[PDB]
RNA sequence: GGACCUGGCGGUGCUUCAUAUCCCUCUAGAGGAGCCUGUUCUGUAAUCGAUAAACCCCGAUCAACCUCACCACCUCUUGCUCAGCCUAUAUACCGCCAUCUUAACCCUGAUGAAGGCUACAAAGUACGUUAGGUCAAGGUGUAGCCCAUGAGGUGGCAAGAAAUGGGCUACAUUUUCUACCCCAGAAAAUUUAGC
């Protein structure tokens, strides 16, 4: 509960309210509709001139829905509890058949040359928008940050590399991109060279590797994993990767997944793993804290039954099936080295803001670790804070103190 | 209703398409065959 | 409510439609002699003699053509009323070109005859004085798809800047129909456009026989006179939908005709937009009858270029002769 | 360490041809005018925000001199009826739509890994899932505010500029108008699909 009617007041630092309107309040983090770079948009279409007919529309849709509805692989432990429960009810072959149903069949996707094109036509634009929104968080609240180095685990189509260039292009000097699939690496380099096998890379310093380097000595300023931890075959694999990524993180670790229950639970495992440091004597002894979106390091209050996701509207790459703008629903967590900058953390709006006559509905994750459904009105809370919430939107911060 | 009609003067199966298909596809709707 | 096809739209001509013999064929018709007598009363000279028998050179002077066109347009309205009462009864829209707008309002019962003549007289005199103030003119240009108009205006201004003048003027002054415009400004700029048509991709160019640059900022000195003349006049609510030229939409409230009529004096004429606002409709829908009440048939050709289908049901009121001696 | 067996070669090049999808080939348009929108930038204290709820009554339509929404100011409240709000919730249920998951035998090799064909013939035969959408032709509950998320009043608000995406109109001589329904008279470059 970070909203007490009549007690909580807006936080006026930098002499905000006097010096600026309410529509530009510092908790505003909304990003206008994302347009991809023309070089990327042109390159993607050129690579698809061979086959972009009616079959491709069906293929792109099938892949998009399949990836969206994927569940995390069922760990064995979950499997025996389901097995015994069905066993007691029946009282082995019958149980297994009843276990093939009511359980999710998780399969590896071998990203070959064919399925790599379908992925690029389905997730390049969507993935780019989600990562751009995540990076906007780091820029907006810390505009002095000028990273010189970046690593991207699970670099399928290079969306992270392009998004990082659009924000920190004047200071980044190295883009390490890791991806086990040869075809995806082949596709990602074509996209940097204007969609042709021969050309000059549009971004300088991109390094492509097939295996994740494992060494605490080499440490990157921004480590990014976007829509990649969901492709790992088990929780042990996710545990090992996230530990390595954190060990090689210099300032910020940006993890982004789908805005589903499977995605959100995945990131809360990684969030707890980094926060609950287990290494006895790490090379980098600095602690970790959640830079965004959580205003606390306490357990997620929405992880029980609900999820936590955010939305970013973007303009899809022109195709035979992309006409109207789309929305990218994603889950994110950003983990930063060091300690929180100050004690004046602000609630996060984690759900669409509903504007109604003279009152506004905001669902806030508060610094104390609890969600608060606040209906803000001018009479109860005040003219200033009501106007701040009137202009706020999904994924913004609410500047409230005491 | 009637009052509304008066002042104005002074101036196939009723099922969802899918439920139709299941009944139609299972032969439960008389006379509706597939071409 | 009414099916399109039994209603009618009246189009009132403007500058450049005068012709010697205008008024013959309307003189015998009802009420016309009284209109011309009132025109004599208000102006101070005989429009009837000048229009029926003139040198055409006094008739081409600005001070004389505009009131003549105004009175001839209204006389044609009475002629049409005598011939076809239903058409005047079933009138949906009205529109005038430059001075014909003053006529349309008078037909719509927003102003009275004497008020309109006084306004038009002051307007014409002030416009003639403004044209005398600085040399200028207008050019009709028909372009092809590769023609850029603002571009050509820009070099038309660059040339005269190189010659040396305070703020050379050259801009599109009339939008008539697709790829046909009238540019207005200093004669040197228009001569530049004429001699560089090939570079500017202008298929045809024709200097209009006009005194000066109408519908540009060069006529700013004439704005303040007309406003005064219009201040006394109490403009009522038009009975029919009478369209404007400044922005090409139906006048909403009478309290804004006062300033829009003076703004038209120094603003381009949105004729093509008005024709669209009157005649645009889906494929297959019927079109209203169209009557060009006044001298000439220029608006007929403009309508043919703009909308052929609407032009199919177009007719012009003869103001030079009459079939039957009433 | 010697000999052998099955291999896999996530294989690599050349030769020839089948070589359809895609090429060449054929038809048709798709640049330009005028307006309405999607997104961006700028600006405001504010929403070029909406009419099972207004102008508009040729087509359409904009702001209407309407009401709701917004901004700045104010007033009342035990009020209406143990009042009132459409305020949230299908991220509560149901309904409805949609996503995803759910062989044997016989021979050969000395009875080794192993192998088995010749036609004028030589061992071969037989339901769950979803921070899903929908509160408009549908329901069952659950929460909120009640000196205001209720009821009123006084003013204001009705944007500006581009680059690109889409859409609506007219665009003619093999045409147009009248009579007829075809022997008359008067006018005047890329692409995109498609067989
Ligand atoms: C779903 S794509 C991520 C897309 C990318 N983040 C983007 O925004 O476009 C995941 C990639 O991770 C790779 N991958 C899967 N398992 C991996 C592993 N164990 N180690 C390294 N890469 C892996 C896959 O080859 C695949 O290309
Ligand atoms: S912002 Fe709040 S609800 Fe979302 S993941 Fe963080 S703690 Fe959970
Ligand atoms: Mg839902
Ligand atoms: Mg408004």
């Amino acid at each position: 509960a970070a909203l007490v009617p009549g007690v909580t007041q807006v936080d006026n630092k930098s002499g905000f309210l006097q010096k600026r309107p309410h529509r530009q309040h510092p908790g505003i983090l909304k990003l206008p509709h994302v347009r991809l770079p023309q070089a990327l948009a042109n390159g993607a279409q050129l690579l698809l001139l061979g086959s972009a007919g009616p079959t491709m529309e069906n293929q792109v849709q099938t892949l998009t829905s399949y990836l969206w509805s994927r569940h995390l692989p069922v760990e064995p432990e979950e499997l025996q509890r389901r097995a015994r429960h069905l066993e007691k009810k029946f009282l082995r072959g019958a149980v297994l058949h009843a276990l093939r149903k009511t359980t999710y069949h998780w399969q590896e996707l071998s990203y070959t040359e064919g399925l790599s094109l379908v992925y690029m036509a389905a997730r390049l634009d969507g993935g780019f928008a989600a990562v751009s929104r995540a990076f906007h968080e780091i820029r907006a609240r810390n505009p002095a940050f000028q990273p010189q180095t970046l690593m991207d685990f699970g670099s399928g189509t290079g969306s992270v590399t392009w998004a990082a260039h659009s924000i920190w292009g004047q200071s980044l000097r190295e883009y390490m991109c890791v991806d086990r699939s040869a075809a995806m690496l082949v596709l990602a380099e074509k996209l940097l060279k204007g969609g042709s096998e021969s050309g000059e890379p549009y971004i300088p310093g991109v390094f492509f590797r097939q295996f994740l380097p494992v060494s605490p000595k080499v440490q990157f300023d921004v480590v990014v994993s976007a829509f990649s931890l969901s492709e790992l075959p088990s929780k042990a694999d996710r545990t090992e990767v996230v530990q390595t990524l954190w060990r090689k993180t210099g300032h910020f670790l940006v993890l982004v997944e789908n805005g589903t229950k499977a995605g959100h639970s995945l990131l809360m495992d990684a969030r707890d793993l980094v926060l609950k440091g287990k290494e006895k004597s790490p090379l980098d002894p600095r602690p970790g804290f959640v830079f965004a979106p959580c205003p606390h390091e306490l357990p997620c209050p929405q992880l029980t039954n609900l999820a936590c996701s955010f939305s970013q509207a973007y303009h899809p790459i022109p195709f035979s099936w992309n006409k109207k703008p789309k929305e990218e629903k994603f889950s994110m967590v950003i983990l930063a080295r060091g300690s929180p900058e100050e004690a004046h953390r602000w609630p996060r709006i984690t759900q669409p803001v509903l504007k109604r006559p003279r009152h506004v509905h905001c669902h806030l994750c508060c610094p104390d670790g609890h969600m608060q459904h606040a209906v803000l009105t001018a009479r109860r809370h005040g003219r200033d804070l009501y106007r701040c919430a009137r202009v706020s939107s999904w994924g913004d911060l609410l500047p409230v103190l005491t | 209703a009637d009052e509304r009609l008066r002042i104005n003067s002074l101036r196939r199966w009723r099922l969802s398409r899918i439920v139709f298909r299941h009944l139609a596809d299972h032969g439960q709707l008389s006379g509706i065959q597939r071409a | 409510r009414r099916m399109p096809g039994q209603c009618s739209v009246l189009l009132f001509p403007g500058q450049g439609s005068q012709v010697v013999g205008m008024g013959r064929g309307l003189l015998n018709y009802p009420r016309v002699r009284e209109l011309y007598a009132a025109a004599r009363r208000v102006l101070g000279y005989d429009l009837l003699e000048l229009s029926l028998h003139g040198p055409q050179e006094t008739l081409d002077r600005t001070v004389h053509c505009q009131p003549a066109i105004f009175v001839a347009s209204l006389a044609a309205v009475e002629k049409l009323h005598h011939l076809q009462p239903s058409v005047i009864e079933n009138c949906v829209a009205a529109a005038g070109f430059s001075v014909g707008e003053f006529a349309a309002l008078v037909f719509a019962g927003a102003m009275e005859f004497a008020e309109g003549l006084y306004a038009v007289k002051i307007r014409a005199e002030a416009m003639q004085e403004a044209s005398e103030a600085v040399p200028s003119g207008m050019l009709s240009v028909l372009g092809q798809p590769q023609s850029k108009f603002n571009f050509a205006c820009l070099e038309a201004r660059e040339h005269c800047k190189s010659l040396g003048i305070e703020n050379p003027v050259c801009e599109v002054s009339n939008y008539l129909f697709p790829d046909c415009r009238v540019i207005s400004g200093h004669q040197e700029a228009l001569r530049f456009l004429q001699k560089n048509s090939s570079k500017f991709h202008f298929r045809r160019t024709r200097m209009l026989p006009v005194s000066g640059a109408f519908h540009t900022r060069l006529m700013e000195p004439a704005v303040e006179p007309l406003t005064q003349a219009l201040k006394a006049v109490d403009i009522k609510k038009p009975l029919v939908s009478v369209y404007s030229n400044v922005h090409a939409h139906r006048y909403r409230h009478p309290g804004h005709i006062h300033k829009l009529l003076a703004q038209q004096l120094v603003s381009p004429v949105k004729w093509e937009q008005t024709m669209h606002a009157i005649y645009e409709r889906k494929k297959g829908r019927g079109f209203p009858q169209t009557f060009e009440v006044g001298p000439g048939r220029q608006l007929g050709a403009i309508l043919k270029s703009c909308n052929m289908q609407a032009w199919k049901s177009y007719s012009a009121v003869d103001v030079l002769q009459t079939l039957e001696h009433v």
